[PDB]
């Protein structure tokens, strides 16, 4: 194993990670990010 | 009066990829395929670059 | 009443800028800087190119 900085939260009886990863990937480079969709109404 | 019921299920493969380009120009494929016919000061830093 | 004397690099703005002494500035045309920035990229599937 190896220790990764990495911040965990916990949510009702769940240890759950929590990424927002838009720096380490989708950082300068022409994609899109995805949950970014949109919706129609 | 009920009964023990039990389940079958079966799932298949997904088949995907990746693909990533990379290119070098021909100037440098001239550089590294000389076959041991260059080697002065100045060829020697363009196949450096 | 006497001046008080303030020296440039005591402020909190010397953090702004590097500065650096040359003496022979008037005789520069055209002082010239470059940047060699790179990208990274994603590898992906479909009908893209």
């Amino acid at each position: 194993n190896a220790r990764v900085p990495a911040d965990l939260v916990i949510v009702g009886d769940k240890l759950v990670f929590l990424e927002a990863l838009e720096r380490r990937v989708y950082q300068a480079t022409r994609v899109a990010y995805p949950l970014i969709g949109n919706i129609d109404i | 009066v009920d009964q023990p019921v039990h389940n079958y299920m079966v799932k298949r493969i997904h088949k995907r990829s990746l693909s990533a380009a990379f290119a070098i120009a021909s100037e440098a494929l001239s550089l590294l395929s000389n076959t041991y016919v260059d080697g002065t000061e100045i060829d020697s830093s363009l196949r450096i670059r | 009443n006497t001046l008080n004397f303030v020296r440039f690099l005591e402020l909190g703005l010397s953090v702004a800028c590097i500065c650096t002494k040359f003496p022979e500035l008037a005789y520069v045309r055209d002082g010239v800087i470059q940047f060699e920035v790179q990208q990274p990229m994603i590898a992906r599937d479909g009908p893209h190119p």
